[PDB]
């Protein structure tokens, strides 16, 4: 599979941000894409073997892309601006314009910022299963809330007995802006966990909401007096009851 | 040459998935590529043909005799089957273009329902949980601001053989009681009310 | 290896020495066309052909597959280097030579391997510039190559010539000479 | 019109 | 005498009876020696020497290789064969015969003329001669022309009318050209 890093991005503008692809081996054409939502595939540029014989399609003379070695290809963003703010794909294939399959990577969703200001980590909040669906259904349903982030780029994930799941598990696809009308608004997300009636009256079961949120790193320089909002994991647990 | 496909289709989850395509135009040299996108991930290659049939252990292509249309089909749908579906006519060139492609849904085979709305405490105060619905309706945002209502997604408890549909909503104005929240949608009469 | 007709469809050419490139299409044996690889422009040599297009990148990108496959080889035959041919030189008159008529003088130079050559025109003690016109290496059977140089003139009984040839199979550059009889 | 190439494919490093 | 390396990439397309029979051969050239093919006869790669084993096996795993190679002879040798009916197989460039004396010989040149099928015969007194005829090969110019020269061993006498008959699919009848002394 084709690989790539960062998986997230959240930068000020003006900054540079360095994107990193790793094709599948013995691919020796590479391809760069962005991809808003909603918008289509934006191509941008391709290698064969070293060389990029394309090198239009790129937005502007800030994005610059190369693939020195032959195999992991970079793509840099000098001077980032509000506009550059995409998913950047990247895909790979035996050989350029053979009609080759082109294979894609995770891709790296970027935004760019006017300032960092509005930039906070999300709080999350357990809620305990109702004592009605317990009585009527023998399930009992545990709802999460990440609340309170911006902007938008955040994993859940639930943890139960220090492992995480996947079954009985829903999270919203996409996160909901709390004041639709403003411009820089910031959102919200919620998931659900069902799991059986005695399991949840088991005391001894551990039941933890896991938020990935990414923001600033150590590198980035933080001025106002409140936290700076890093990349983080913020956690809400709850234990069964009888 | 370019495509086209329905832009939303549905299935029901256990039963093959038939995805259709035009492409009247398409010449002798350009190939029928399969791709799909899961909210919001990286596209997936399917599957991809020429003039034969093809069978991947994802799924199957269908190509008429004249090439002018496509088929793709998904041998046993499920859940994870859930994503836009992209049909291309791909010649040799560098930029592969996606266009709109078909949002398929895969409606889970809700045995039983049971509608009903719950109140959920903290380990703010309380949340509203619309739970067991049927698949046909579908829920509704509210006017009102500060109460919040996310759309519906499918619970799977493969533990159980047991799926179930679900909203969230919540608020901490108005003395929010999980009653008449949801009432902007299609919700049906039985459901009950604690 | 019979048939009425014989076309490549891509003539591809790289070599570690340049290192350098080159990329032609060949109908019966002629030069249709060659792709400048450091200008990115598909020159035509026959002037029906100008009608159609030719995307210079499928030559830029098989000419990099080609320096690919080549370091692939060149290690896997531990470094065998290309063996040098000696050329073959001939020279004669596109037409009959008529004192006053022009002419164009052919040198021939075949068997060239590797394809890497000078090919210059001395008249009287000083070379040729004006008027002189080279085709791109043409490919062979047995995977040399063969280039073939024109100089316009006008046959004059006093004014002889001489192709002179460079090649590393040569110990010394080869001159054949051209009078106008 | 356009002309149409065979194109050769990597093999090795 | 500098060390090089080349690579060399044909893909060959043979023709015959029209578009009755169609042939690809893609030859993958390592300096003089054929590594590995793609004949489309038999649909998938062959080693032709030990070199090119690796390269063999590696694309013979691909389907999706093995897929735009099949096609290759419908993608490239068909689609061109189009564009060469309107083309290159048009060209028609009449042969300019010429005689010049060399008296005991006699020198018929044909020269700048395409296609390269050609036929040339003397004439003595509307008797033919081929006793005493000597040609050279037929030559190519490299200009998409070619040019044949066909000498004659000939003992004149008074009243000997020598005439060279040249035929060419660009002439809807013969050439004749004579000489008299
Ligand atoms: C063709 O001519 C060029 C220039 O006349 C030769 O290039 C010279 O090569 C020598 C030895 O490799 C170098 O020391 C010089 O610096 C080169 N000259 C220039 C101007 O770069 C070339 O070697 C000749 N080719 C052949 C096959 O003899």
């Amino acid at each position: 599979g084709v690989s790539q890093s960062p998986s997230n991005k959240v930068t000020e503008k003006g900054k540079d941000v360095e994107l990193r692809c790793d094709p599948i081996s013995g691919h020796t054409a590479l391809y760069w894409y962005r991809q808003s939502l909603g918008q289509g595939l934006e191509f941008l540029i391709y290698f064969q073997g070293n060389s990029a014989p394309d090198k239009s399609g790129l937005p502007s003379d800030r994005f610059s892309a190369e693939r020195t070695g032959g195999s992991v290809s970079t793509l840099t963003i000098q001077r980032t601006q509000q506009e550059d703010s995409a998913v950047y794909l990247c895909a790979s294939s035996f050989r350029a314009l053979a009609a080759d399959t082109q294979y894609f990577g995770p891709g790296t969703r970027l935004t760019v910022l006017e300032d960092l200001k509005n930039v906070f980590p999300p709080e999350v909040a357990v809620f305990e299963p109702s004592e009605a669906e317990i009585s009527h259904t023998q399930k009992a349903t545990l709802v999460c809330l990440a609340t309170g982030f911006y902007p938008d780029h955040v994993e859940l994930s639930w943890w139960v007995n220090g492992k995480e799941v996947h079954s009985g598990v829903c999270t919203d696809p996409q996160p909901l802006k709390e004041q639709p009308a403003l411009n820089d608004s910031r959102y919200a997300l919620s998931s659900r966990l069902r799991v059986s009636a005695t399991f949840w009256q088991n005391p001894r079961n551990h039941f933890r909401c896991q938020v990935q949120f990414y923001g600033l790193s150590e590198n980035d320089e933080w001025t106002q007096d409140r936290a700076k909002p890093v990349t983080q994991i913020v956690s809400a647990e709850a234990w069964g009851r009888a | 040459m370019k495509t086209t496909q329905p832009p939303s289709m549905d299935c029901a989850e256990g039963r093959a998935a038939n995805l259709p395509c035009n492409h009247s135009t398409i010449s002798g040299n350009e190939y029928v590529y399969w791709y799909r996108q899961i909210h919001s991930q990286g596209p997936q290659y399917i599957i991809h043909g020429l003039k034969n049939n093809e069978t991947n252990e994802m799924a199957s292509l269908i190509i008429t005799e004249d090439r002018k249309s496509s088929t793709l089909i998904l041998p046993h749908a499920t859940l994870r089957d859930t994503a836009v579906y992209y049909c291309i006519a791909f010649q040799g060139a560098q930029k592969l273009v996606f266009g709109q492609g078909t949002r398929l849904t895969i409606n889970p085979n809700i045995q039983n329902p049971d509608p009903a709305v719950y109140q959920l405490r903290d380990s703010d105060k309380s949340v509203c949980l619309f739970t067991d619905f049927d698949s046909q309706t579908n829920v509704s945002q509210s006017k009102d601001s500060d109460v919040y209502i996310t759309d519906k997604c499918v619970l799977d408890m493969r533990s159980m053989d047991f799926k179930s549909n679900s909203a969230v909503a919540w608020s901490n104005k108005s003395d929010f009681a999980c009653a008449n929240a949801f009432n902007n949608s299609i919700i049906p009469e039985d459901t009950f009310f604690p | 290896i019979v048939a009425d007709h014989v076309a490549s469809y891509g003539v591809n050419l790289y070599q570690s020495y340049g290192p350098s490139g080159q990329y032609t299409h060949e109908f019966d044996g002629d030069e249709q066309f060659y792709v400048d690889l450091g200008r990115k422009e598909t020159v035509w040599s026959l002037p029906v052909l100008r009608q159609f297009r030719f995307d210079p990148q499928f030559a830029l990108t098989n000419i990099a597959v080609l320096k690919h496959n080549l370091n692939s080889l060149i290690k896997r035959s531990n470094s065998t280097a290309a063996t040098n041919e000696v050329p073959e030189v001939t020279v004669f008159s596109k037409s009959p030579v008529t004192l006053g008529q022009p002419n164009i003088l052919i040198c021939l130079v075949d068997n060239i391997f590797p394809p890497v050559v000078n090919i210059t025109w001395l008249s009287n003690g000083h070379s040729v510039t004006e008027g002189v016109s080279e085709t791109s290496f043409l490919s062979k059977s047995d995977h040399s190559f063969f280039k073939i140089s024109y100089l316009t003139l006008l046959p004059s009984a006093e004014e002889s010539y001489d192709c002179k040839v460079e090649h590393w199979g040569l110990d010394k550059p080869l001159l054949k000479h051209w009078e106008p009889e | 019109a356009v002309v149409q190439s065979e194109l050769p494919y990597p093999e090795g490093s | 005498s500098p060390e090089d390396f080349v690579y060399q990439f044909k893909g060959m397309c043979y023709f015959t009876n029209g578009t009755e029979r169609v042939r690809l051969v893609s030859r993958s050239i390592y300096n003089r020696e054929e590594i590995v093919r793609f004949d489309s006869d038999v649909g998938e790669f062959r080693a032709v020497t030990l070199l090119g084993l690796p390269a063999a096996e590696y694309w013979n795993s691909q389907k999706d290789i093995l897929e735009r190679k099949r096609a290759a002879v419908d993608r490239v040798c068909r689609h061109n064969y189009q564009l060469e009916l309107r083309t290159t197989l048009q060209r028609r460039v009449e042969p300019t015969v010429t005689i010049s004396p060399s008296h005991n010989l006699l020198v018929c040149s044909v020269t700048d003329f395409y296609p390269a099928q050609i036929k040339v015969r003397w004439f003595r007194n509307d008797q033919e001669e081929t006793a005493g005829v000597v040609s050279t090969p037929l030559i190519r110019n490299g200009d998409w022309t070619f040019q044949i020269l066909v000498m004659l061993e000939m003992t004149p006498q008074r009243g000997d009318v020598y005439t060279c008959h040249v035929e060419h699919p660009s002439l809807q009848s013969p050439i004749t050209v004579e000489w008299r002394a």
